[PDB]
């Protein structure tokens, strides 16, 4: 599928940046993931990224940390998130829907297989989380053969040489983390996947700034957790407080 | 691009996030500069001698093998200061710590052993050093954590994931990610992403070359194997690494059998469990069946590390190497036997090396062997441990 070139081109005529919010499968539970999730859509959420609960996410903060271990506390599996991912999959045709993943769980019943499953469920994007770009080319290319685009970081501490791969390697877009107008120009130079910011992105206000400095977007890559946490005891204010969230975040994309 | 290879066949390789990339690079140059730089291997050796208190005995034992065809002698890790192997290559890390202008330690432990060597080398340097333990290991290890402590190091308790060492392995990770600029990963076994099971081994080499020289000496000869237990890998490769190619020299890891390898309670991954990814490797993982990392059991609380360095399951796959298993009561009965025997209280995890020494003599007592036991640390540590045991049994 497109889902990515087509959201792009849609956002590109409407002069408008993506918003994409990131949260983790069955936190706090299935059934409460599967309305936050419809919630997020339902607010402006242009895009998802979407988390398998892991035991060991060692390139995750602490609000993510909390995330996986509500997941696990609830007996959240990785086969129960991909009966998830096909659900959401079926209420929305268009949206495109991203995984972040560590690299035992996609390794673990076998790469080709794993990349298999995310085609059979309708996602299109995959970044694992501990893959550098040195070590991704059995990740890239089960993804490209099963028509999911690999996505890799940009970190603040890049180079020369790593630009060039990333802008080679990756598809749909490229996960931005040395000054940001270089990076983002040299990314556009290079012909990479359009740039998403996804760093520390909590407030309308860095939406805008994104794409201020040519972004075309912004991911959230905890902000929507901290909601999730911040309200357990209350499941309706929950999501009442997601919509809200997401609705100004999409706004500022404008 | 690297300046080594960072694989041993399939296993191994550099599993981090793109931005702890730069901190593996640089680590690698620096190690390699080092290799070749005489005044950092003097001062390596410098420390190493009048410091840490190399060489180390080998010490031929004179009782166990009574009425047996088996000559058992034992690589005195033990002696060492600090009392266990982790403080040989603690010395050659914060070496190249200073070397990357750092001034800051970090480390992870598990039972505490490497956490202890990464603070006595912190304080003899002028190294500022924090140390992450899983927040359960930090309860069953209160003597280790006021070591740490008394020694300047600040002691950071991991309440994430399982509480224990892969978790701590986790944090440790994280903190260099955005710390690497002024701070080292003092990373405590021949494991993780590369360059480490390259470095570790290196900065261990001396048990091996030691033995190498003092077994000569002694015995005129090469020994017929030598003996080491495998947590993560460091005591066993520092053992095996200069007989790699000496191929008459049989190389035998042991790794934790727990309750038994049939109850699933065990920490035997390179025989046992199942390759995956995690800490920056490709390796036999301790795993569930939808690939969570799950913890290694024994009694020992050193033999921990849920995977094994990337080079024991290159050197098992080509057959250069064995690996076998002892469960907790081998390696109890092990214990007691050479403190009454030949008055040497051995760590738990060093136990385990002996037992396995003590069943190649017992099952076949008319074969003439030679072998060496690495004895990777002292037992003081462990006699509350064994005294509950005993108690509990009604041995006392
Ligand atoms: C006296 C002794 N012998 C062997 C081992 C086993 O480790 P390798 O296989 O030699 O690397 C250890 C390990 N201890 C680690 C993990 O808990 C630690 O202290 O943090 C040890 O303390
Ligand atoms: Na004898
Ligand atoms: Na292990």
């Amino acid at each position: 599928m497109e889902r990515y070139e087509n959201l792009f081109a849609q956002l590109n005529d409407r002069r408008e940046g993506a918003f994409v919010p990131f949260v983790t499968l069955g936190d706090p539970g299935i059934e409460q993931s599967l309305k936050i999730i419809d919630t997020l859509i339902d607010a402006g959420a242009d895009a998802l990224e979407l988390g398998v609960p892991f035991s060991d996410p060692l390139a995750d903060g602490p609000t993510i940390q909390n995330a996986n271990l509500r997941a696990f506390a609830a007996g959240v599996t990785p086969a129960q998130c991909f009966e998830m991912l096909a659900l959401i999959r079926e209420k929305h045709p268009t949206i495109p829907i991203g995984l972040l993943m560590y690299a035992n769980l996609v390794f673990n019943n076998g790469i080709d297989a794993f990349y298999a499953r995310c085609e059979q469920v309708g996602v299109d994007s995959v970044l694992v989380a501990d893959v550098p770009v040195e070590e991704s080319a059995p990740f890239r290319q089960a993804a490209l053969r099963h028509n999911i685009a690999p996505i890799f970081i940009c970190p603040p501490n890049a180079d020369d040489d790593l630009l060039r791969q990333v802008a080679s390697y990756g598809r749909g877009y490229t996960y931005l983390l040395l000054p940001l107008h270089h990076l983002i120009e040299k990314l556009k130079e290079y012909h990479a996947a359009p740039a998403l910011q996804g760093f520390g992105i909590s407030s309308p206000e860095q939406v805008s700034a994104a794409v201020r400095a040519g972004a075309a977007g912004a991911i959230s890559g905890s902000a929507i957790v901290k909601i999730i946490e911040k309200n357990l005891a209350s499941p309706k204010q929950m999501l009442a407080e997601l919509r809200s969230f997401v609705s100004a975040m999409k706004a500022a994309s404008r | 691009t690297t300046l080594l290879n960072p694989y041993f066949g399939e296993f191994g390789g550099m599993y981090v996030p793109q931005i702890l990339m730069p901190a593996l690079n640089q680590l690698e140059e620096a190690f390699v500069s080092a290799q070749k730089d005489p005044e950092f291997q003097a001062q390596f050796a410098d420390l190493l001698k009048n410091y840490a208190g190399r060489p180390t005995a080998l010490t031929k034992c004179q009782n166990i093998t009574a009425g047996t065809r088996t000559t058992l002698y034992l690589k005195r890790e033990d002696l060492l200061h600090g009392g266990a192997h982790k403080t040989n290559q603690v010395l050659g890390q914060a070496l190249l710590a200073k070397r990357m202008g750092k001034s800051e330690i970090i480390a992870e432990t598990g039972a505490g052993q490497h956490g202890v060597a990464s603070a006595l080398a912190s304080a003899l340097l002028g190294l500022k050093c924090r140390i992450y333990m899983g927040a359960k290991d930090v309860e069953r290890q209160s003597p280790n954590v006021f070591r740490m402590r008394l020694m300047g190091a600040e002691v950071i308790p991991v309440h994430s994931g399982s509480a224990t060492l892969k978790d701590a392995c986790n944090e440790a990770l994280r903190d260099w990610s955005g710390s690497y600029e002024t701070a080292h990963y003092m990373l405590g076994t021949a494991a993780g992403p590369h360059p480490y099971p390259t470095i570790v081994r290196e900065f261990q080499r001396m048990i091996g070359e030691e033995t190498k020289a003092q077994i000569l000496d002694k015995e005129g000869r090469l020994p017929d194997a030598v003996i080491a237990c495998v947590g993560g890998g460091s005591n066993a490769i520092g053992m095996f690494a200069d007989f790699i190619n000496d191929t008459s020299v049989g190389l035998i890891g042991v790794e934790p059998g727990g309750h038994g390898i049939e109850t699933g309670e065990h920490g035997a991954p390179l025989k046992h469990g199942r390759v995956g990814i995690y800490f920056g490797m490709k390796a036999p993982m301790m795993q569930t069946a939808d690939g969570q990392i799950e913890e290694s059991y024994s009694i020992s609380a050193g033999l921990d590390f849920p995977s094994v360095g990337p080079q024991h399951a290159y050197l098992n796959s080509i057959g250069r190497a064995d690996y076998v298993s002892i469960t907790d009561d081998e390696a109890l009965e092990a214990f007691k036997t050479l403190c009454r025997h030949e008055g040497i209280i051995p760590a738990l995890e060093s136990s385990h090396a002996l037992a396995h020494a003590l069943k190649m003599m017992r099952e076949q007592p008319e074969k003439e062997q030679l072998l060496v036991v690495n004895l990777s640390g002292r037992g003081d540590k462990d006699i509350f441990t064994v005294h509950d045991i005993l108690k509990a049994r009604g041995e006392i």
